[PDB]
This record gives C-alpha cells, sequence and structure tokens, in this order.
RNA sequence: AACUUAGUAUCUUU
RNA sequence: CAUGGGAUAACAAAGGAGCAGCCUCUAGGCUACCGUUUCGGCUUUUGUUGUUUUUAAAGGUCUAUUGGAGAUUAUGGAGCUGUUUCCCACGGUGUG
RNA sequence: UGCUGUUGCUGUUAAAGGGUUCGUAGUUGAACUGUGGGCUGUGCAGG
C-alpha cells in the first residue's frame, strides 16, 4: 500500500476518508523534511478525522484523533504540528485530540471503589479541553449557578496566551461542546496569582 | 397584589409596611429611626423639574452607622451619583 | 505446599509476559521490513516516473 | 474538628443574612451543599452563587437578598418517612404557610413538599425559611 | 507539631499551586530525574531531604509533576525505600535520644513528660502503619 | 454599576 | 418475609511494582484424561451385552502464521566508538 | 413539671467543668468517581 497511510491506523488503510488521507500525505510530507517532527513522528499515527463547521464562523475545525498512547509524542511538538497541518489545510483550525476511553459510574460502591480515576468522566472533559488548548494551561475554573437552575463552568487562561489562543476559543468552546455535551465559557487572567480577570 | 389574600382574593392584611430599600427588612411601626429621603431629579438644566425618588433606610442601619454607605450603593444604582470620576 | 503454588503460579506469568514481549518484537520487526518494502518500491515508482 | 460541612455551610449563611450581608463566601464546598443552595434558590431564597475551583474542597460565594431568614442543618441526618413530615413542620418551620424542611431520598435532594409530591421518604438534611 | 500534643495553632506549611505543569524553562527528562532520586536515595538521604535538594539547586518544583509519580513511590518501585516510614523513623531517633539524655539526667521532669508524648505519638503511627500494612505486625517500639 | 495594579526614612558602625 | 428506589450513610476489602492477564485467522508437530501409600476409573455410533483395539475431538506444551487493538513513543531508552497559516487594517502572532 | 430536658434543662457569680496531660473501649469524623444531549411546541425566562 501507500508509503503514506502508515500514519493512520491499520484499519483505515484500505478505504481511507479523504480528510484523512489528507492528514496522512501532510504527516508523512512532515515525516522528512522537518527538524523537530523528523524525530517523533515516525512513531506516530492517527485515529480518524473529523469535521466541525463552527456555526457563525468561516475555518472550519479539523480535529484529529490519536491513540492516548502517542500523548507525550504529540505534548512534545503539538505546536509545531498544528501549525504545519494548518498550512497544508487552508481554511482549517487543527486540533489533536487523544482518544480516551470512559468508564460510566458504577451504581456499586465495590464496583466504584476500583473504578480508574483517569477514565472518569469529569477526568476525561478536563484533559479534552486541556488538549484543545494545549499550549495555555488553565489557571483557574468556577462554575456560575443562575438563579433559573442552570450551571456554566467558565475556564480561566493566562492573558499572556490572548494573542495566541483568543481567535480560536470560539472555535474551542464548540468543539468542546460537539466531544463532550458539556458547555465551556473562557475568560482571561493576567495575574492568575490573584485572580485578576483581565476587562480588556 | 402584595400581602395575604384570601380564598375570595380579598386582602386580609391590615397595612403593608415598607421595605429598606438597603436590607430589604420591614420597617415596623415603632422603629421611630427609620427616615424618609427624598432625592429631587434635575432636568437638562440645573433645575429641578417637578418629581424626586425616594429611599427608604431601616432604623438599624443607622444606628449600625452603615446609613451612608447603603445609601451611596443606592444612588449608585439607581443613577444618581457617579461611582467615579471621568477620564482625563 | 503453599508455596511450590504460589512460586509456579508467579513462574507462569513471568513466561506469558516474556512470550508476549517477544512476540510483540516480532510484528515490530516484520511491520518495520515491509514499510522498507513499501518505501523501496516508492523509490522503484519515482525511477520510472 | 470539622464534623459536618453542611452545617458549617448552614450556619455561614444564616450568620451572613442575620448581619444583613450582600454576599457570603463559603469553606469547603461539597456536593450535598451544592444541591442544598440549588434547593433555596429555585424557591427564591438566595441568589446567584458561584463555585470557585482551587483543586481541593472548593470555595463558594452566595448572593445573598433580603429574603433568607434563617437556614440550618439538622444533626443528626433523622430518617423520615412519609407520615412524619407534618410532625417535622410542625415541629421546626414557623408556619404551615411557608419554609421548606430539606431532605435527602433516593430520588435526590428535595424540599419536604416535592418529597410528599413524588410519595418518598428519606432524611432530613436541613430547613430554610 | 501543631496541634496534636500541645495546643499549638501554627499554620505554617506549603501553598501548592493551581497550575501543575512543569514551567517551560525545565528542560529536564521525567527519566532524568528519577534517576537522580534513585542515586540521591543511595547516598542515604531521606525522600523528605530529597526533594528538598531538587527542589533547590535542580529548578524542580515538584518531582510528581515532573514524573507523575511521588519520591517514595518511585524508591518503592525501585527497591529503595526505607525498612520504616520516615516520620516513625524520626520519632523513635528523637526518643531514643531522648531516652539516652534521661539515663544520666534523671531529674529533667520535662523531658520526661515530653518522651511520654512523644512515645504516645510513635504508638498511634504503629498503629496506623500496622493497619495499612506498612508495618510487619508484631512491630512494637520498646522503650 | 462595584476599577487593570495607585508612599517612606533615622542613629551607630574595627 | 417479598420486592422497587440509591441520595445520604454503614460493613468488608485494598495501601496501589504489595502489579494479573491483548485478542484473532489458519496450518501443523508432540501429548490421551483423571486416580495414585493404593493399579483403579474413564463419552458417542458401530443390532445388543461383555472383551480387545483403532480413526479420532477436546483440552495442554511447542513451531509457527494471518489480521486487528493496546490507558502511555521499542524507528525508543541505557551501556559502546568515531566526526505559509491565522487575526486585524498593511501590520501583528504561530510554525518553518 | 422545659423540676430528668431524644424532642427540651442547667453548670462565671444561684446547685453544678474534673488541678494538668497522656489514653483504651465508646461516640464522632474533610473533599472527590455525578447526573446527558438533540428536535418541536410553549411560558413577562433572561441578558
Ligand atoms: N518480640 C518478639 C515477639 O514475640 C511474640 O511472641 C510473644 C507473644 O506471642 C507472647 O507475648 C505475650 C503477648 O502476646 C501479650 N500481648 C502480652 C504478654 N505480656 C506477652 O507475654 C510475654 O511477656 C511477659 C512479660 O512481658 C512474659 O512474662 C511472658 O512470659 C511472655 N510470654 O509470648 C511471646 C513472648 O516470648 C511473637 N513471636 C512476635 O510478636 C515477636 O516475635
Ligand atoms: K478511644
Ligand atoms: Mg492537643
Ligand atoms: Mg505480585
Ligand atoms: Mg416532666
Ligand atoms: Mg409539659
Ligand atoms: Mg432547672
Ligand atoms: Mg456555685
Ligand atoms: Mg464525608
Amino acid at each position: 500500500m501507500q508509503p503514506h497511510l502508515r500514519k493512520l491506523r491499520k484499519l483505515k488503510r484500505g478505504k481511507p476518508s479523504d480528510l484523512e488521507e489528507s492528514v496522512a500525505k501532510a504527516l508523512f510530507e512532515l515525516e522528512a523534511s522537518h527538524k523537530t517532527l523528523r524525530q517523533e513522528l515516525p512513531r506516530f499515527h492517527v485515529n480518524t478525522v473529523r469535521e466541525v463547521k463552527v456555526p457563525r464562523s468561516k475555518k472550519t475545525v479539523l480535529v484529529v484523533f490519536y491513540p492516548l498512547r502517542f500523548l507525550m509524542l504529540v505534548r512534545k511538538v503539538q505546536r509545531a504540528l498544528t501549525s504545519e497541518l494548518e498550512k497544508r489545510h487552508p481554511g482549517c483550525l487543527v486540533m489533536l485530540v487523544a482518544q480516551r476511553q470512559i468508564t460510566k459510574r458504577p451504581t456499586d460502591v465495590y464496583k466504584l471503589q476500583k473504578v480508574q480515576r483517569s477514565k472518569t468522566s469529569t477526568a476525561v472533559f478536563e484533559n479534552i479541553l486541556n488538549d484543545m488548548i494545549y499550549p495555555s494551561d488553565v489557571v483557574g475554573r468556577r462554575w456560575r449557578c443562575r438563579t433559573d437552575g442552570s450551571k456554566l463552568m467558565k475556564v480561566f487562561l493566562d492573558a499572556r496566551d490572548r494573542k495566541r489562543i483568543e481567535s480560536r476559543l470560539r472555535a474551542v468552546a464548540y468543539v468542546y461542546k460537539q466531544l463532550t455535551h458539556r458547555r465551556v465559557s473562557f475568560g482571561f487572567m493576567w495575574n492568575p496569582k490573584l485572580q485578576q480577570v483581565s476587562t480588556r | 397584589t402584595i400581602g395575604m389574600f384570601n380564598e375570595e382574593g380579598e386582602n386580609v392584611d391590615l397595612y403593608i409596611p415598607r421595605k429598606c430599600h438597603a436590607t430589604t427588612t420591614l420597617i415596623e411601626a415603632h422603629d421611630h429611626a427609620a427616615v424618609q429621603i427624598s432625592i429631587a431629579n434635575v432636568g437638562p438644566n440645573g433645575v429641578i423639574n417637578g418629581t424626586t425618588t425616594t429611599l427608604c433606610i431601616a432604623g438599624y442601619l443607622r444606628s449600625q452607622g452603615e446609613s451612608d454607605h447603603a445609601i451611596n450603593h443606592i444612588t449608585i444604582d439607581r443613577g444618581i451619583m457617579r461611582i467615579k470620576t471621568g477620564k482625563p | 505446599q503453599l508455596a511450590e503454588q504460589l512460586a509456579a503460579k508467579h513462574l507462569r506469568d513471568e513466561q506469558n509476559r516474556n512470550k508476549a514481549r517477544k512476540q510483540e518484537l516480532k510484528k515490530r520487526e516484520k511491520e518495520r521490513e515491509r514499510a522498507r518494502r513499501d518505501d523501496a518500491a516508492a523509490a522503484a515508482q519515482k525511477k520510472k516516473a | 474538628t470539622m464534623m459536618s460541612v453542611l452545617a458549617n455551610a448552614l450556619r455561614t449563611i444564616a450568620s451572613a443574612e442575620r448581619r444583613g450581608k450582600r454576599q457570603v463566601l463559603i469553606r469547603p464546598s461539597s456536593k450535598v451543599v451544592v444541591k442544598f443552595l440549588q434547593v433555596m434558590q429555585k424557591h427564591g431564597y438566595i441568589g446567584e452563587f458561584e463555585i470557585i475551583d482551587d483543586h481541593r474542597a472548593g470555595k463558594i460565594v452566595v448572593n445573598l437578598n433580603g429574603r433568607l431568614n434563617k437556614c440550618g442543618a439538622i444533626c443528626p441526618r433523622f430518617d423520615c418517612a412519609t407520615t412524619d413530615y407534618e410532625k417535622w413542620m410542625k415541629n421546626i418551620l414557623p408556619s404551615r404557610q411557608f419554609g421548606f424542611v430539606v431532605l435527602t431520598t433516593s430520588l435526590g435532594i428535595m424540599d419536604h413538599e416535592e418529597a410528599r409530591s413524588r410519595n418518598t421518604g428519606g432524611k432530613v438534611l436541613g430547613f430554610f425559611y | 507539631m501543631v496541634r496534636m500534643h500541645g495546643n499549638g495553632r501554627g499554620k505554617a506549611s506549603s501553598a501548592l499551586p493551581y497550575r501543575r505543569t512543569p514551567p517551560a524553562w525545565l528542560k529536564i527528562a521525567s527519566r532524568n530525574v528519577v534517576k537522580m532520586v534513585c542515586k540521591s536515595s543511595r547516598k542515604g538521604m531521606m525522600p523528605s531531604q530529597i526533594g528538598m535538594e531538587l527542589r533547590d539547586s535542580m529548578g524542580i518544583a515538584q518531582v510528581k509533576n515532573v514524573t507523575g509519580r511521588k519520591i517514595l513511590r518511585i524508591l518503592k518501585h525501585n527497591g529503595l525505600a526505607p525498612e520504616i516510614p520516615e516520620d516513625l523513623y524520626f520519632l523513635v531517633k528523637r526518643a531514643t535520644q531522648m531516652r539516652k539524655h534521661l539515663e544520666r539526667h534523671t531529674t529533667d521532669r520535662d523531658t520526661k513528660y515530653r518522651l511520654i508524648l512523644v512515645e504516645s505519638r510513635i504508638h498511634r503511627l504503629a498503629r496506623y502503619y500496622k493497619r495499612v500494612k506498612q508495618l510487619p505486625p508484631t512491630w512494637k517500639y520498646e522503650s
């Protein structure tokens, strides 16, 4: 088969989709002729590629699911790899997300005690959000419970990263709602140590 | 529409006491320290036209010395006092 | 007697894990060689074109 | 040491309401405390409240209106059948026309009126009016 | 220390940061951090001292934040964990030193009072460690 | 409409 | 005593290298299985019951061998030797 | 008769905190695994 098809799982090599094929060629082309990615890509492959429209905006989001065992590999070169993939795919935002299993919360206390804590929905959803914003880290988290009974989560980021993530925040919130079916709102703190929220 | 109402829809309350505009506390008939303050509205010119805004402050707040702070908060809320000076 | 039973189970476990590690190393090398064949045939196509 | 987080939270709110504050900070937080606040909020006795995450037992900031007179936990939990509701309203509520006894039931945390409507008993958590 | 045995109400303690990510300027690999932890342990240093030296001279604020494992966990995985838990070891050492002083100073009743508190602390600590099976059953501190 | 940050020295001193 | 509900709690366990264990397609080669201080039991069709045996199947060790995963990079680690995209109105950010 | 107080007592001065500390039974004991979306209609929902 095509040499660039080993950047996908062997399941999808037979009949790759258009987006999976395009990502595979870009990863294979980046496997060479790139200093930082040549050291890590050869051991790396992706699971699937999914497109999200992100309404009230242009520049749809390409979500690239990869196996969780490559988390450290992706983390080391996430910034460079995201930029190169976005360069190869104009009019798109690239989101590298690790495929994670979720263990349904048992109704039995003895089964609850044996649940792996990284398989819980809360841990998985936080890690998915951390994947989404990776260069920036969560500096604070709050839940506003309105008088109507709704509870909305606000995630604060460091204001020093505003020029690198503010444009993508709307895309991040929608794709997070797609993957996790939970809502997240974003804010910026110029002094996270003192809980100082940036006004503008 | 305020107060105790009958099954026949008749208000059975003797009267409806005032509520403090700072703490939403009922002002009792024996307070004698609760005050009512009227602030005149001002038109485009510096002249009061015909109208006032009324504030009710419970007597306990005045005894604690927090009536001035409460009146500051209420007037800022109602748009009477400016919370800060303008930009230079 | 409990000591021999416990030791035997531990020995079986170490043998099982060692066998699995060898098998995974075998599949890794076979796939790596196959990847070499794919790249070599890619070079052959480049020579044609 | 602190034995009941819920009792600490409810007492903090009651003291702040008694002192006439507009905001009150709660520490530490818990799921039971949040559910108690939501029942209070659904009936209009408190305004907005915010849960602050500290990677520990979190904190809560509660916006207080002037409607809450008193809230308090009931210790021990004192399990309550469907026939014991009128007994508890008589004992710890100012009137049969307002105020709520909050219980924990297998259907969730809810006030006594909703618990009677769903025909379920439980364990008394607290009260507010 | 503070509250148990002596009605002290001190609050001094560390305040761990909210953001757990290692700083970007820390270029050291996790496998090397594990190596230093084991190397420091082989020199006889206790886990508390190992963390402080890494914090003071290597810019490693939290071993767990860098490697995902606590220092004692790393020592246990490498077979370098102390035979007796660190806090129990230090309490036993203090009790032995106090008893050595009391052998000559028989009228130091304040030290005798402090010794009672230390030995009581040892026995409560031993009860916990035997329950969680970090101490062999029939472990007993002998005066 | 509940602010994005709101100084200051004196005396002795192999 | 029976049964529905699982929020609040209780009992028990565990103290996390003190740890389970990746499945799957095809070939094959050996080995019957259990009893065992004891010389003993041991499926079905062979018309039936006893006796002696086979072809086997079904497990088990091994040689492989196909295709899929993996919750943590083996194209790795350590030891060893040598030398354009995006935002904005053109500017800014990111990766080269 | 809330003068036996589980509901529901009192203990600075009226009756009543043990001189201090350790401490076994006993009583009590922090947080967390979490409560879903979509569509239609409807309701001063609201900014
Ligand atoms: N220090 C060694 C320990 O001895 C233990 O064995 C000891 C215990 O089984 C038992 O000791 C008991 C003890 O159970 C019980 N809780 C208290 C009792 N005082 C002890 O008894 C012992 O001590 C007293 C005087 O101190 C002696 O008169 C007596 O002869 C002795 N058996 O008798 C043995 C003493 O020789 C265990 N082997 C183990 O805990 C450990 O090896
Ligand atoms: K005890
Ligand atoms: Mg003490
Ligand atoms: Mg083991
Ligand atoms: Mg009586
Ligand atoms: Mg009576
Ligand atoms: Mg009396
Ligand atoms: Mg007296
Ligand atoms: Mg608890």
